[PDB]
Order: structure tokens, then C-alpha cells, then sequence
DNA sequence: ACTTACATGCACAGGATGTATATATCTGACACGTGCCTGGAGACTAGGGAGTAATCCCCTTGGCGGTTAAAACGCGGGGGACAGCGCGTACGTGCGTTTAAGCGGTGCTAGAGCTGTCTACGACCAATTGAGCGGCCTCGGCACCGGGATTCTCCAGGGCGGCCAG
DNA sequence: ACTGGCCGCCCTGGAGAATCCCGGTGCCGAGGCCGCTCAATTGGTCGTAGACAGCTCTAGCACCGCTTAAACGCACGTACGCGCTGTCCCCCGCGTTTTAACCGCCAAGGGGATTACTCCCTAGTCTCCAGGCACGTGTCAGATATATACATCCTGTGCATGTAAG
């Protein structure tokens, strides 16, 4: 038998937050299921070698921040990095 | 067979492009152009296939092939 | 009878095939195509239908935005015609001559 | 019991992007904080995408997201545009733009 | 409406007032008569249309050039 | 402030001239200041990000370095 | 007096330059404008003097190639004066047109 | 305070190729960031292709498919050769 | 008896090999990589020194220099294409002038 | 003096066509049910990478002073950019003809996928030392600076040939 | 008519000014030595995942028949692209003049590379459910077709300045 885990799911429930009376096609789910795994590697990569660059050998959220603003332009990192801090920051309360 | 890439196939590609008046010299050029790229991105999709050990190439395969030459195609997984 | 002018119907087409998104190229033609530049790399190769079809999106994707690179060449030549000295202007700039 | 997820108020998976993490090679160890930061930049930008592909479905009196509003949607763009500059999207198409001189 | 001789007059008024080798071009021409006479906006398509024909006449003669663009003088 | 004025018409004549530049419109070198000034936006911001994450006060060479072939610009004769 | 022609000075500097690789920029003046606009993202930032020189290393490179490209825009629409508009076709084409 | 570098063994190779020409520090350094680059380019793509193919040892295949990747035509045919010798004549002693 | 001789290199196989490990590539490391890649790695270093040092000496000079390493690459045009997006310090550029602006 | 003809602009008729509109209907893609398997907790241990204050001291910033290469301003006249005109003609639109793409059903299997083996290869700790890095002298290829010598650009000063100007 | 003058053209030496090339000479970085670390190598333990043989079956080529839709061939007429021409002024080249970059210099202290001490975070493990998968069934957003209201393109007619014919 076979097993393929996915991002699906998520995508799903966060199109439901952002837009609760509009759907999603097979294909746009396939794209936005490879974009979500786009970003993750890309980040994580860049957040590797920044570990491997300054020697260190824990990825922490201060890697991935600043993963974040080497790799997204402009606006787009600002809201990213006060995303990420956000939930960090809840996530620590418990 | 390559000149089954046919003038109409061309033009509507063109028209796409935002193309108004084509010189009937482009349609050979981008007959060629078009092995070109594709000579490139099929050797490297092959050459995965090869690592793989199998003799079909797969979507990934191509997928990637095209993300290695900075040309990431989105809606066939990966 | 009734003719219209040279353009018309190719500004028609422009608005047209930019608003829908449809493979432009025939697909078994093309298809024949990939296994014969295959041939070159591995004899007896078999081909996933979506590996064609990744293929051909990723090959019409190229030559569209190509073409409106070529475009913005004979344009800044003064010209509406695009021409072959078009297209290698927009290549060289871009890379991989020829 | 809660789960990890709710904790950081996060819809996309920080159990799932925590082991990833770890299996990935990356590095020897992940900070507790990594899995959270990350998948919280990750649920933004697809709430990003589809705010503005929501917005171009319903631009064409359509209920159902498809790739040609994906497409739509990050090209008009431009923050998003940028950051997917060399990405293609299948079925999505090209933006409409014709030159001014072509026009009569 | 204002008062002006023929476009031919004025030609040949603007070539021989103009002691040159060349005779005249189109734009030496064009911009003696519009200081020198009260010419309307389209001056400039009569004068085009007058060396048309004057040349096929044979009143004007050619030096440089092919059609209405180019350099001209005065038959004898 | 004005600063910017100081990579002069000159200096931008010459880097012409190596590009291989036979005549130049009195356009171009106000034109020229400005891709030079986004070029280095684009390529200090990244180096300095570089730095904050070092938790240091200094940029590096090797930040800078770093910083261009996180750009596409990679450049030999200074590590790595 | 002498004073050949426009162009032929031109030339012996454009063959000049090419032969060289020494930089093109003035030093100290290049350096300033760099601690300028690094004020927009952290104050009081400090330099290496070779971290400096790796950005004139790059900026001109850049600047070059792009004349190069400049310059075949300009000869393509039929002139030898590289104008605005050949430097923002090169750009367009090659990206970061904004 | 020491720091490694391949400075020592691109000058061993530049004799062999050409024993009287010498090499400045700044040509040096370029040399040095060069390989170290090619180092970091070749090992990536292995590290992925081992990753695409779900294995977690890189073995002289990923090298030598990644190389076929990364290095264009003839240089790739040659590079390819001389990987093949060395591993064979390694094995051998 | 050094790794490197056995393998007839003169780049460290020892070295590589440390570096394979100690860089998140995978979890373990084959004992023929390190000698397939330090080949490889000795093999381009070599042609480049090869065209390099030709280089130098057509300018009547016994030591080579960035220049020589510039004009080296971008007449080769395999090491062109490998190093299409490096930027040379102190390199240089090759002398092109274009056939337009030449008198006659 | 009136009428006719280009050649321009411009209004607006025009049917003729292609766009987008509404309503009725049908088809099947997607969102949501169910059992069922695997990772994500939850709780806790121990090893050590990372946080800490504090140590040299390397290297950036800072100031000065004289020399002068280099940027600035002005100033002519030429070589270019640009607009216009006439000409040839490739490119477009369109219809009638031709070819093979596209769609359907189906047989037959090469090969991808999976499971289950267990041999062999690679992380692992430990021990020995010699490979390779950080100073330390020289000295020679090379940078620096002098005088001829070769190459190149050019603008006069002719001599040949065109055609008003008279 | 004819002459005479001005104005073109092609080339044809030398004056003016760079460039290559030869020469002697000051010198700072390259090449080599050699001190001392710590990383590489030999030697064997384990433990697993990769090599490998076996399997089922999803999926690929492969043939056949069928309509039509897409290609294609052909021929008109237009407007677009190249060439030539003429004018204006923007760019060049040059010399003076004024800026300040550059160099060589000494002086103060931020903060960079490195230290040990040790806290506190993280990996590693066994253990229960449930969240997320594969697995289904039914509503319905989207696709279609025919009617039709709206929007677009294109000729053909009238009309101030002109120029001839009577």
C-alpha cells in the first residue's frame, strides 16, 4: 500500500479563515501544496548554512528570521518576521 | 518531425507574447530555439532518471531539471 | 465584401489567447518531438504522460515570455514586426547564445 | 492535552515542520522556537496568496479557486510577483498587457 | 483666408530669393515662405504638393535627392 | 545627503568606455546614479542582515560576499 | 591647435580601459556613499576596509556589464549614443526593473 | 588562531601544469574561492539527490551525476574520467 | 601512507572527506566520494591553472595574475559557460569593441 | 464664376461582425462522511552546545599636512539624432483544400513499486604523529621612470570634374 | 552659346601627437624555511541501510477506427520597413581653473576573535490516542446552448483651402 502525507489540509483550513465562502481546484491545491514546500526548503536551506557560516550547530528562531529577511522582499518580510514572532511568543506562555 | 511545430502553433504562442506582425523568418529560429531549450532541460531530466537507476522518466525527474536551471514549475508536484 | 485591416484580427488574437490559458502547441505532435531529442541521451526511453505535459507547459511557458522580450526589442527598434535580430538581442542579453 | 498548533495560534503543522527539520540535514539540533517561527511565515504567505487570489476569483464571478487566479493574483502583485520571479505556474496563463504603440 | 499669392510664386519667389549652389531643399523652402507671407496651417502640404508638380512639368529641375525630399533649382 | 553626486559624470564616462561605450546622452548619468544607488541597496541591506545575525557592530568582507551570491553576483578574490 | 575628431579620442580611451583593471570609481567618495545608505538599516555601523573594496569590486562589474548590454540596445535601434531608454530595456530584461 | 585553506595544494598542482609560473596572493585567493565554490556547488546537488531518492549515504554516484549536472559538455566527459581513475586506482592499494 | 597518494591526488582527500561530514549533506558519507570529488575538484583547479599560466606568458610574465585568470576563463568557452554568473576581482574585462563605432 | 479633382480631417451614417449578456439544462469535480494506521505527544533523562562575564589587542576611526591627479566650467563646430518622403514588398486577411490531431476502446507487458531478506560498509571512540599553518628572513620578478622609435590621425594644398551665374 | 567662378570630390604628402618598445633601477611582495600544534590516519568495535532477489500490478506503449478541427496552400492589397536626404543641437575635445582625493603620518578606543565556567536547552526513549490519511457517497459550481442586447470596426458622404479647365 502507499501513503503520501501533504500540506493539503492546512491549505485548506487557511483558505477558510482568509476567504470561508470560496473554494479551491485540484490543480491550485497542487501548486500552493508545492509552493508551501518551496518555502519550506528554501528557508531551512538558507537557515543551514547561515547554522554552518557562523559556526553554530542549532537552527534557532533567530536563523530562520533572519532566513526570512535575506529571502523575501520588501514588505513581505516585515509582516513574515512579525508572524513569526508573534506565534513564538504565544506558543512560550504555555 | 520538428517542423510539426507548425507556423499557427508559433504565431498563437506570438499573439501571447503580445506580438503584433511576425517576420517569417522567426518561425524556423524559434523551431530552433525550442530544441535548444528542450535538448537542455530533457539531458538533465534523463540524467536523473539515470541516477534513479529507471528507464521512464517521471514528472519529477523534470520538475527537477527545471528548478536546477532556475525555471521552477509549480502544479506537478514537487 | 467585408475585410477589416492588417492588425485588426492580430490584436484580436493578442486580447484573445492572453486572457485564456490553453496549451498553444498540438500535443502528439510535440510529444514526438521530446522522445526524439530523448533519443540522443538514452536509447528506448519511456515517458510519464505528465512528464510530456510538464514538458510542454515549461516549453510554451519559455517561448511566451521570450516572445514578449522579443517584442519589447522590436518595438525600441521603432518597429511593430518582429524580426530574427529581435529575438537574438533579447537571447544574448538574457544568455545562453544561440 | 494541547496540541502544538494551537498553542502558537498556528493552522499549518508545527509537529509536522519540526520533524522535518530535524530530518532534513540541517543541523544537529532545532531550537524549540524554529518550527513555530517558521511555519507561522509559512501559513502567512499562503494566506497572502489566497487573499489576493480569493479576490481574483471573485473578480471573475467564480466561487472556486484555479490556477489562472493564482497565476492573476501573484503577477498583479508586486511584492509577490518578486519574490516568485522565476517560478512558472502550469494552466496559469499571462497578464493581459498590450504595448501602447500597437494599439490603432 | 488671408491674402497670398500662388503656392508656385512663392516657390520660385523663395528659391531665387536664396542665392545657393543646391537651388533649395524642402525645409529652406518651408520656412522662407512662412516668414515672408501669410501662409495657413497647411502650408507645408501645399508646398509638398506644388514641388510634386512643378517637377513633372519641368519648371522646377532637380539637384539632390529623389521626390519631394531632397534639394532643387529652377529651369532656364 | 548630496553624496551621490560624488560617483561623477567622469567616473561614469570611463566605466562606459570599458563597457565598450562610444557616445553618451547627458541622461544616462543621472540614470546611472540611480541603478548604482538601488544595486547597493539591495546588496548592503543583505550584508548587513549578515551582520545583525553575527550579533556584530561591523560588517565583514565576508558578509559582503556573501551578501552578493545571495544575489546571483558571486565574487572571487575576497573568501570563501 | 590641434584637435582630431569626435569619436577618436573616444576609441584610445574605450581600448584603454578595457586593457587596464584598475578601478574606475574615486575611492573615498564611493566609501561614503555606502556608510549613507547603510544608515537606513542600522546606525552606527562599522566597516572593513576590504568589505568596502568588495563593493567596488562588484558595483563597477555590474555598472560595466551593463553598458555592454546598454550598448547593444542602442546599436539595435541604429544609433551609437546609449540613451535612458537602452539602459531600461537592458534592465527589463534582465530583471529588477523597479 | 588558525585557518585552513586550499593555498598549499593549488600550488602543487600549478607546478605540475606549469613549474616555472608562479601565482600572486590576490590570484591565489580567487583560485581558493573557486574551488572552495565548486566544493559547496557539487556537494549540494549530491546532498539532494540523495535526498530526492530517499538514501542517506552519498556515494561516488551522486558525485559523479551531479557533476553531469553542474559541469557543462566536455568538461563534464573529462571530469567524469578523472573521478573514475581516482576511485579505481584508490581502491587498489 | 597519505589518503591523497593513494588515490594519486595532490588535493586532500582527508580533508574533503572531513568536510563531507561536518556539512549537512547526509548521514553518512561513501568512501569513494570524497576521492571522486577531490579528482574532480584537482581536475577544473588544473585547467584553469593550465589556460592561466599560457595566459600570463603570451604577456611575457612569469606570475600569473587575476587578469590572466579573466582572460583565461572567458576565452575558454566550456569554463565561460561554468563561470557565466562569477565576477573576477581585479579581472578585467576582454577587449570587444563593437563593429559600428569603428571609422572608415 | 462656377465645377471638377485631389488630399486632408472628421462626423456618422451604416450593416456586418464579434462581444458579452441572460436563462435553462446537464455533467462530474469537490467537500465532506466513514474506519484505520501511523506519527505527534507526553514525561523524563543526561550530555554538552550555547550563554556568560571578562581577557588581549587587532583594526577602524580620527585627525593632520603637502602634492597634485582629477573634477569642474566654459567654449566652439561636427558628428549625430531625428523627422520626412518615396519606394518595394513582405505580411496579413480570407477562403477553399488537405492532412493528421484528437478521441474512443483494448490488448499486453516492461518496469516501477514494494517487501524481506542479511552481507557489508560507515559512524564510532581511541591513539599516534607528521601534515599543514603561522611567523622570518632574503631577492628577483616586477613596478617605476628615463630616453628613442614606431604607428596613427589630420588638414592643409594640390588637381580633377561637376554646373550655376552671366 | 561660351566663359568664369565657386564647389565640390580623391589622395597625398608631413606636422602633431599618442602607442609600443627598450632600457636601467628602486623595491615590496612572493617563495622558501621551520618552528609547533591539532587534524588525519591506522586499528578494530559495533549497528544499520544499502545491495539484492523476489514479488504484484499500476502504467506505459501500441494498434485501430473514427469525425472534425486544425493545418495548409493560394492570392489579393495594404502599410510597414528600409533608404536617402536635410537640419538642428547635443555631445565631443580642449584648455583653465578650482576641488579634494590621495598619500604618509601619528594617535585613541570600539569591538573583534578568543577564554574558561556552567547553566539550561536539546536529543534520545518508551508509550498511548487521534489527527491525517486513504477510502467512500452526494450536492452543485461550472460548462454549454440558444436568444439577444451591447460594443466595435469600417466605408462612404460631405467640406474648408488649393489648383487646373472654360
Amino acid at each position: 500500500r502507499k501513503r503520501k502525507e501533504s500540506y493539503a489540509i492546512y491549505i485548506y483550513k487557511v483558505l477558510k479563515q482568509v476567504h470561508p465562502d470560496t473554494g479551491i481546484s485540484s490543480k491550485a491545491m497542487s501548486i500552493m501544496n508545492s509552493f508551501v514546500n518551496d518555502i519550506f526548503e528554501r528557508i531551512a536551506a538558507e537557515a543551514s548554512r547561515l547554522a554552518h557560516y557562523n559556526k553554530r550547530s542549532t537552527i534557532t528562531s533567530r536563523e530562520i528570521q533572519t532566513a526570512v529577511r535575506l529571502l523575501l522582499p520588501g514588505e513581505l518580510a516585515k509582516h513574515a518576521v512579525s508572524e513569526g514572532t508573534k506565534a513564538v511568543t504565544k506558543y512560550t506562555s504555555s | 518531425n520538428i517542423q510539426g511545430i507548425t507556423k499557427p502553433a508559433i504565431r498563437r504562442l506570438a499573439r501571447r507574447g503580445g506580438v503584433k506582425r511576425i517576420s517569417g523568418l522567426i518561425y524556423e529560429e524559434t523551431r530552433g530555439v525550442l530544441k535548444v531549450f528542450l535538448e537542455n532541460v530533457i539531458r538533465d531530466a534523463v540524467t536523473y532518471t539515470e541516477h534513479a537507476k529507471r528507464k521512464t522518466v517521471t514528472a519529477m525527474d523534470v520538475v527537477y531539471a527545471l528548478k536546477r536551471q532556475g525555471r521552477t514549475l509549480y502544479g506537478f508536484g514537487g | 465584401p467585408h475585410r477589416y485591416r492588417p492588425g485588426t484580427v492580430a490584436l484580436r488574437e493578442i486580447r484573445r489567447y492572453q486572457k485564456s490559458t490553453e496549451l498553444l502547441i498540438r500535443k502528439l505532435p510535440f510529444q514526438r518531438l521530446v522522445r526524439e531529442i530523448a533519443q540522443d541521451f538514452k536509447t528506448d526511453l519511456r515517458f510519464q504522460s505528465s512528464a510530456v505535459m510538464a514538458l510542454q507547459e515549461a516549453s510554451e511557458a519559455y517561448l511566451v515570455g521570450l516572445f514578449e522580450d522579443t517584442n519589447l526589442c522590436a518595438i525600441h527598434a521603432k518597429r511593430v514586426t518582429i524580426m530574427p535580430k529581435d529575438i537574438q538581442l533579447a537571447r544574448r542579453i538574457r544568455g545562453e547564445r544561440a | 492535552a494541547k496540541s502544538r498548533s494551537n498553542r502558537a495560534g498556528l493552522q499549518f503543522p508545527v509537529g509536522r515542520i519540526h520533524r522535518l527539520l530535524r530530518k532534513g540535514n540541517y543541523a544537529e539540533r532545532v531550537g524549540a522556537g524554529a518550527p513555530v517561527y517558521l511555519a507561522a511565515v509559512m501559513e502567512y504567505l499562503a494566506a497572502e496568496v489566497l487573499e489576493l487570489a480569493g479576490n481574483a476569483a471573485r473578480d471573475n464571478k467564480k466561487t472556486r479557486i484555479i490556477p489562472r487566479h493564482l497565476q492573476l493574483a501573484i503577477r498583479n502583485d508586486e511584492e509577490l510577483n518578486k519574490l516568485l520571479s522565476g517560478v512558472t505556474i502550469a494552466q496559469g496563463g499571462v497578464l493581459p498587457n498590450i504595448q501602447a504603440v500597437l494599439l490603432p | 483666408s488671408a491674402s497670398h499669392p500662388t503656392y508656385s510664386e512663392m516657390i520660385a519667389a523663395a528659391i531665387r530669393a536664396e542665392k545657393s549652389r543646391g537651388g533649395s531643399s524642402r525645409q529652406s523652402i518651408q520656412k522662407y515662405i512662412k516668414s515672408h507671407y501669410k501662409v495657413g496651417h497647411n502650408a507645408d502640404l501645399q508646398i509638398k504638393l506644388s514641388i510634386r508638380r512643378l517637377l513633372a512639368a519641368g519648371v522646377l529641375k532637380q539637384t539632390k535627392g529623389v521626390g519631394a525630399s531632397g534639394s532643387f533649382r529652377l529651369a532656364k
